């Protein structure tokens, strides 16, 4: 029960899509604006990934949740490849080359959860979900690759390691195989 | 002979469509399926959901088109193929112990219920309240009533107790019948009249049949015996002792031979000497019923087991 | 049906099951449950293809449970949430099963008697401020009984699945100082057949294991005729032994539990509550009517409810009421008690609040049914 | 006296007969379904009860219904230590009834061992193997009671040596 | 308190002449079956046990074959109740007429036996 | 009697031993047993069976933890005997051996865990009166010692004689209230959650992290961690960004020995502290299928007590067994137990328009030394007494009945 669920939804923020499209503060380009608050959906994700993994359990909340969720899976895949790493520099590069990947959008077959997403009805949501997952993805790994390569040796480092084996509900972003 | 399992569990009770190309059977749950002939395999078309007990007889009344069930539920449902949907219909039953069996009258307007509520509920159609209602055979029954059969006339009701003893009633319901022929078992029948009963005492019966000619009646008994009983003489009883383990069901197949099945689990066959009235067997589970040519010459027949599945003859 | 060619409909809201037909239907066309729940990822559960939608309401929101975190809308005959309560109408009366769909045709409400009066008034709110329905009654819940039974002297006994309630009611006349609640019905007997489970190691836990649990209880349980022969039967041989197939295909085997379980309405001492079980509080409730009435009430006894169809509880209920009247009016004088005529109403058919009385015998059209007023 | 062969094939024959049930849901409470052997409520769907026996200790009784027989066995206690062990050996079986499904948690009085074979076993288990195992049970149990005896020698004198030896 | 208190409930002159078997023939001729006497089924048994064990076992099988199908049913009741309390070996005797009775009258026989109401 | 009764209590970590009237255990051993071993000469023609004597080459306790050449068992699961062989000869060594008593001459005290089915209590009983020929057995409801060896223990002045008492040993925490000296059966629940599970979250959560600990050490050590270092928490999310951003201190070093090679081993500890000891509050982490935090399943046993007693109840909390002995784990039961309660009665306020306001709930969770063996201890007190000797069953009583004097239980 007391997983840790999204906290941005607003209602004064734009929810457009089977999910809370919400404005991903990056460099990187897509549909959502720029958050200029200290705390962001993919920070929420970072922030509350270490507990939310270990909850066999997750409602959905609100629309938010439908993106946390997915962010989460990401961030997973994130250390599946930074593991390996051999340096910072390294988990940089390989982690855009990461994120410039097609991940399976929800309504796309493969995709884990696709009880729970609505399909993309036209190309105005459609196009729209490849512009910001993306988005998501660019952002998410640049993120990743400043605290899981602690400062010392840019080994990828142990405590963030641990979770390599750990998957939020045992669902998995390589879908039905990558 | 030919063999076929629809399951594992025992088939308790079965019934066939008009031109037999459909089969009604429980799958010893509280269901009843039908399967059609689709090739030489069984496909099931049908599932009738609605008891709340494991169903213990079927009739499936062949010009009417219309199937009762009745099981420890003590409910009974009259079932109507309302397009592509059977829909059950309320039966007033009643019976406060457990229904046992279930046999149409061969004029298709009444039916009648055997429970163990030592009695029989003879059943007919109030148009005016969308219900079967019943009236009951209630006075010499001691035990419960194990098997029906309905004489030609569609009023004379056999019924199998397991009080040792066969009887015939009169099952004649005023209200859908002219008062009925004269008949050798007897000309006075008002309802409930006690025609016949069995001069034995010990062995329950499992079934009776009638034979096309209603003259003559066989039943078939717990003790490993198979008599018969004969309206052209004085209502003279005539008893085969055997040697096989005992019989569950029985049904004529010409006027004056009989075949039964039983607990050693293969079919055994009779003939009836008209003369000195001595039966003797000619031999080879739980119920047959003639698939072609009635009790006046069958050609086939059909017998369903607790072991499971159908066998089908010559 | 109405002479303007309106229909007319029977919900009768249940704790449990909502119950929905036309007037004049001798059998209700969808018995569903009253669930309703949203969407949860298990980890020990394949998510499907199947699409789930935001609410699940009704009798998809049982199948499909597996998925889901599910309410009752309905807690003991009130409402206790009351947004799930306006989506389960919506969903009955919507394109969905009994669509009607419709504001002009006439609901009949069934109401438990000694019902808190605001959960009342709450209904006959929405009903006319959000459906605006142009006919709408509520009955008392217990007449409905002899109504479909065909009677009018008589003690209903109603043991639905929040609360068990007994009404007498003498050639129509409402007593209703002789009506009685006992806090006994079939969902606490559910919760304790589960703990009567966890002793034998089976745990249950999760908001869809009650509905597990309450289809074995349907489907296994039985109401014991002479306690102390199902106790050495228990004891002495092994045939109350019946297997039992969970979602997962766990072949669950259960015992005694079978009759220890339903057991509970005669003594609800093994539950926490302290009272008389149901045939204690029944035969209190006819010994407080005025004497000469009780001679009827002992041949009326009349029985509603699902929590009534446990094998054997006609039976059993007969015994306890003959050995009450031994025991305290004929004062031990046993060979009397062949004097002492009692019957039970005990139909198969005992989903007891058929609309055939209420509507098509009360109005095809007239100035009874409430109104957009 | 009575030698093995002839008297376990006339037990046979007889159970045999016996074996013959039907499912029946009760007459007196409104559907339960109880095996009529036990409950004994009704006494019209009872057999006649008849004993097989080779001499005057070893025997069994048949005891059958519409729907369920009872069988009950003693078997020949041929000194002291025998009735000990037999006891014990019937407790820890009869502590499985519940997987000797055919298995009474108690004898009957005056029995050593007995069984309570429903038609649902009879329905669900074949039936020529639940007798096999009932004739088994008489072939065997007089080796299987010796065969501790033996043992139960050996124990104690490894015993007494165990503690002579150090003196 | 209230749940306690329930409520709802001739032969000897046919065995030394030699053709014994024509004493066995005799010894069913007294059947008790149909009376309501009980100290007289315990005469009955009697009788027909001290001719039981009489037979040399060059004529069991044919002082079975000599009965008719009643008299193998008749015989088979007997059988059923020497073995109730047996003599001090008497048991092997009533076994082998079982093997020879059982042969003839198949489990048929005993079904009749099982389910007979009324008895010798 | 002259001799004194012996107290047995035995649980699925551990066994308590000593005669009555004594004031502390005189053994307290694991609940284990090594029974010898072969080199596949049990196999399908017969598994773990004995000849001869062969059978009694066996030891349990502390001289079954370290014997190599032995297969270590352990009898008792969730509280519940699995295994009567070996828990029969488990018996034996205890009186014979450890205890010296002569089983015909002592009065036996033996405790029910209250989970266990009728059966157990027909077999343990049939093990002390057919295979020991004892002469007098009771069989004691551990919670309800629990409770009697704080009332001796405390002050006088706050003797309640009631309380909730929680049992977190080993296999299944029990809550069980007790209202002025009579147990309320049925508001007693079970909580998986046990000392076992948490040391299995902690040895795979290790195991995933830590590789380099042998195979042969990694239940010791995920049980040194648990005991030495393990603490519950203030709040889940904010250790993990305290243990990233302090990570040079709140990480701590445990130093192992290699039984076989007598090298030590390090391995760094961290997350392992506060996971843990939060799967009483989370228990989805450990567990498919349970799911109430045990600060609030503890709620619902007081409210459905008896409208009178509640309130007592949450005065006097009583916590027993060892794993409640986590650091900070009373003081969080607590303050969620006083946020749930006062919030309860924010409600009552307002649909009384704020017209009078509630005498608030206190609530108290206690802590005590007899923690590790409370359960013993009220057994000793117990079976000192006079009352007692008449409570036991005489065995002419298992003569007269069956073992079936044992099937009555107080739940
Ligand atoms: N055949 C049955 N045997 C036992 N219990 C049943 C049976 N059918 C339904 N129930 C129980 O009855 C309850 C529902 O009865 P119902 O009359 O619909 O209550 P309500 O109308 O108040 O919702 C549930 O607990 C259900 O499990
Ligand atoms: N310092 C400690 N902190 C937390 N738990 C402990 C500590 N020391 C021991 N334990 C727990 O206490 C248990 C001791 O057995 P206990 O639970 O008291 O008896 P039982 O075996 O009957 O449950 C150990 O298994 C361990 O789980
Ligand atoms: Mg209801
Ligand atoms: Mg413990």
């Amino acid at each position: 029960m007391p997983a840790y669920h999204s906290s941005l939804m607003d209602p004064d923020t734009k929810l457009i899509g089977n999910m809370a499209l919400l404005p991903i503060r990056s460099q990187f380009k897509g549909p959502a604006p720029r958050e200029t608050k200290d705390t962001d959906i993919v920070d929420e994700a970072i922030y509350y990934f270490k507990a939310n993994v270990f909850f066999k359990n997750y409602e959905i909340k609100n629309e938010a949740d439908r993106t946390l969720i997915y962010i989460t899976l990401y961030i997973s895949e994130c250390l599946k490849k930074l593991q390996k790493c051999n340096s910072k520099s390294q988990g940089e590069k390989e982690m855009y080359t990461l994120g410039i990947t097609n991940f399976p959008i929800p309504g796309e077959p493969g995709f884990p959860l696709n009880a729970i997403y609505a399909k993309p009805a036209n190309k105005q949501e459609d196009e729209v979900m490849r512009a910001y997952l993306q988005q998501l993805r660019q952002e998410t790994g640049l993120r990743l690759c400043e605290k899981v390569f602690d400062p010392q040796n840019d080994k990828p480092s142990k405590w963030w390691t641990c979770f390599v084996k750990r998957q939020f509900m045992n669902k998995s972003l390589s879908g039905p195989g990558q | 002979m030919a063999y076929h399992s629809f399951l594992v569990e025992p088939i308790s009770c079965h019934a066939w469509n008009k031109d037999r190309t459909q089969i009604a059977i429980c799958p010893n749950n509280h269901e009843v399926h039908i399967y059609e002939k689709s090739g030489n395999k069984w496909v099931q078309v049908h599932e009738l959901k609605e008891h709340n007990g494991q169903v213990t007889g079927i009739d499936w009344a062949p010009d009417s088109n219309r199937i009762v069930t009745c099981g420890t539920d003590r409910n009974a449902y009259v079932w109507t193929l309302k397009g592509r949907t059977w829909k059950p219909t309320l039966v007033i039953l009643r019976i406060n112990r457990a229904a046992r069996c279930v046999r149409w009258a061969p004029n298709e307007k009444k039916f009648a219920v055997g429970s163990g509520s030592r009695v029989i509920s003879i059943c007919y159609f109030e148009q005016e309240n969308d219900w079967w209602v019943c009236k009951h055979i209630k006075k010499p029954i001691r035990s419960t009533v194990l098997s029906l059969d309905w004489h030609p006339n569609s009023v004379l009701l056999a019924a199998g107790s397991c009080d040792f003893k066969c009887r015939i009633f009169s099952a004649y319901i005023k209200e859908v019948e002219e008062r009925p022929a004269p008949t050798p078992w007897g000309s006075k029948m008002p309802f409930g009249e006690l025609m016949f009963e069995s001069s034995s005492s010990c062995g329950w019966v499992h079934g009776v049949c009638f034979s096309a000619n209603g003259s003559r009646v066989a039943w078939v008994s717990h003790d490993s015996t198979v008599c018969l009983a004969d309206a052209d003489k004085k209502m003279a009883v005539a008893t085969l002792a055997s040697e096989t383990l005992p019989l569950l069901a029985v049904t004529f197949i010409t006027e004056s031979s009989l075949v039964a099945a039983g607990h050693d689990c293969f079919p055994v066959l009779f003939t009836y000497d008209s003369a000195a009235g001595k039966l003797s067997f000619g031999g080879r589970v739980s119920q047959i019923s003639v698939l072609s040519g009635g009790k006046a010459k069958c050609s086939q027949f059909c017998t369903t087991g607790m072991d499971g599945g159908m066998s089908i003859w010559d | 049906m109405d002479s303007q060619g309106r229909k007319v409909v029977v919900c009768d809201n249940g704790t449990g099951f909502v119950k929905c037909g036309y007037a004049g239907s001798n059998f209700p066309e969808h018995i569903f449950p009253a669930l309703v729940g949203r969407p949860i990822i298990r980890s020990t559960t394949k998510v499907g293809n199947i699409e789930i939608k935001d609410l699940m309401v009704g009798d998809e929101a049982s199948e499909l449970r597996s998925m889901l975190e599910v309410n009752y809308p309905m807690e003991n005959g009130i409402v206790r949430n009351w947004d799930d309560m306006k989506h389960l109408w919506d969903y009955t009366f919507g394109p969905e099963k009994l669509n009607i769909d419709t504001r002009n045709c006439k609901i009949l409400l069934t109401e438990p008697p000694m019902n808190p009066t605001k959960n009342r008034e709450k209904i006959v709110e929405v009903m006319f401020e959000t459906y605006q329905f142009s006919g709408v009654y509520v009955a008392i819940q217990a007449v409905l009984t002899l109504y479909a039974q065909g009677l009018l002297t008589g003690v209903v006994v109603d043991s639905g699945d929040g609360v068990t309630h007994i009404c007498p009611v003498y050639e129509g006349f409402s007593l209703p100082h002789l009506t009685r609640r006992l806090d006994i019905a079939g969902r606490d007997i559910t919760r304790y057949l589960i703990k009567l489970l966890l002793l034998r190691g089976y745990a249950f836990n999760h908001s869809a294991d009650f509905e597990t649990v309450r289809m074995i209880k349907e489907k296994l349980c039985y109401v014991g005729y002479n306690i102390e022969q199902e106790q050495k039967l228990a004891l002495e041989t092994t045939v109350l032994v019946e297997s039992y197939t969970l979602p997962d295909g766990r072949i669950i085997k259960v015992g005694g539990e079978r009759f220890e379980a339903p057991e509970a309405l005669f003594q609800p001492h093994l539950i926490n509550v302290e009272g008389v079980g149901v045939a204690e509080l029944l035969f209190n409730t006819i010994q407080a009517a005025d004497i000469d009435t009780r001679s009827e009430f002992y041949k009326h006894i009349v029985l509603s409810g699902g929590s009534t169809m446990y094998p054997g509880l006609p039976s059993r209920l007969e015994r306890e009421l003959k050995q009450l009247y031994l025991e305290r009016v004929l004062k031990g004088d046993v060979e009397k008690l062949s004097k002492f005529k009692i019957r039970i109403e005990d139909p198969p058919r005992r989903k007891h609040m058929v609309f055939l009385g209420g509507a098509v015998l009360a109005d095809i059209m007239k100035d009874k049914d409430n109104f957009w007023m | 006296t009575a030698t093995l062969r002839p008297y376990l094939s006339a037990v046979r024959a007889t159970l045999q007969a016996a074996l013959c049930l039907e499912n029946f849901s009760s007459q007196v409470v409104e559907r339960h379904n109880k095996p009529e052997v036990e409950v004994r409520s009704s006494k019209e769907l009872l057999l006649q009860p008849v004993t097989i026996s080779r001499n005057e200790k070893e025997k069994v009784l048949i005891e059958g219904s519409i729907n369920s027989v009872r069988v009950s066995i003693a078997v020949k206690q041929a000194d002291e230590i025998e009735k000990i062990l037999c006891h014990k050996f019937m407790r820890f079986m009869m502590m499985r009834a519940e997987n000797f499904f055919i298995l009474r948690r108690k004898p009957v009085e005056g029995y050593d061992i007995s069984f309570l074979i429903t038609n649902f076993h009879t329905e669900q288990m074949y039936k020529h193997k639940l007798v096999d195992f009932v004739i088994h049970f008489m072939e065997e149990i007089d080796k299987e009671i010796s065969e501790m005896k033996l043992s139960v020698n050996a124990r104690a004198r490894i015993v007494a040596e165990e503690f002579l030896k150090n003196f | 308190r209230f749940r306690k208190v329930d409520v709802g409930e001739e032969v000897d002159s046919c065995l030394r002449q030699g053709n014994m078997t024509a004493a066995l023939q005799a010894a069913l001729k007294n059947p008790p079956i149909n009376t309501k006497s009980q100290a007289v089924k315990d005469r009955a048994g009697s009788i027909v046990l001290k001719v039981l064990i009489s037979f040399k076992a060059n004529d069991i099988e044919k002082a079975v074959q000599s009965l008719d199908k009643n008299g193998v049913d008749l015989l088979m009741k007997y059988i059923y109740k020497g073995f109730e309390s047996p003599s001090d070996n008497s048991s092997a005797v009533l076994l082998q007429w079982h093997e020879k009775a059982l042969a003839a009258g198949g489990v048929g026989s005993i079904v009749r036996v099982l389910t007979a109401r009324k008895t010798v | 009697g002259r001799l004194p009764a012996c107290v047995v209590d035995c649980g699925t970590g551990y066994t308590k031993l000593g005669y009555a009237g004594n004031t502390e255990p005189q053994f307290i051993i694991p609940s284990c047993i090594a029974i010898k071993e072969s080199a596949k000469v049990g196999d399908q023609a017969q598994r773990r069976v004995m000849k001869g004597v062969d059978d009694l080459d066996f030891f349990i306790g502390d001289e079954a933890i370290e014997k190599p050449t032995y297969a270590t068992k352990w009898p008792i699961r969730h509280g519940i005997v699995e295994d009567w062989d070996l828990m029969e000869r488990f018996m034996e060594q205890v009186i014979f051996k450890y205890l010296r008593a002569e089983p015909e001459d002592h009065y036996f005290l033996l405790t029910e865990p209250p989970l266990n089915t009728p059966e157990n209590r027909e077999y343990t009983a049939e093990i002390m009166f057919e295979s020991f020929n004892v002469p007098g057995l009771y069989i004691a409801v551990q919670a309800v010692l629990a409770l009697a060896a704080s009332w001796t223990s405390r002050q006088v002045g706050e003797r309640t004689l009631t309380g909730t008492v929680i049992d977190s040993g080993d296999g299944v925490t029990h809550v069980i209230p007790v209202a002025e000296g009579y147990v309320i059966g049925s508001c007693i629940k079970h909580i998986p959650i046990a000392g076992r599970d948490i040391t299995y979250f902690i040895q795979q959560l290790l195991r995933d992290r830590e590789v380099g600990i042998p195979p042969e050490q990694s239940l010791e050590t995920a049980k040194a961690v648990k005991e030495r270092y393990s603490y519950v928490c203030p709040d889940l999310v904010k250790e993990f960004n305290k243990y990233d951003t302090d990570g040079s201190k709140w990480i701590k070093q445990y130093t192992g020995i290699n039984a076989i090679s007598k090298k030590e081993f390090s391995i760094d500890v961290g997350y392992e502290r506060f996971l843990g000891p939060e799967i009483f509050f989370h228990p989805e982490f450990a567990n498919p299928d349970f799911t109430q935090p045990i600060s609030e399943v503890v709620d619902e046993v007081i409210q459905n007590c008896p409208i009178d007693v509640r309130r007592p109840l949450y005065k006097n909390i009583v916590l027993s067994g060892g794993s409640t002995m986590f650091r900070d784990f009373g003081r969080r039961l607590q303050r969620d137990l006083k946020r749930t309660v006062d919030a309860r009665l924010k409600l009552s306020e307002e649909l009384s328009g704020g017209r009078l306001k509630p005498k608030p709930i206190d609530v108290q969770v206690i802590t005590h030394h007899m923690q590790r063996y409370a359960v013993w201890f009220g057994g000793s007190m117990l079976a000192s007494t006079p009352e007692f000797y008449q409570v036991c069953h005489t065995k002419k009583d298992y003569e007269e009945i069956g073992p079936s004097i044992c099937r009555h239980n107080p739940v």
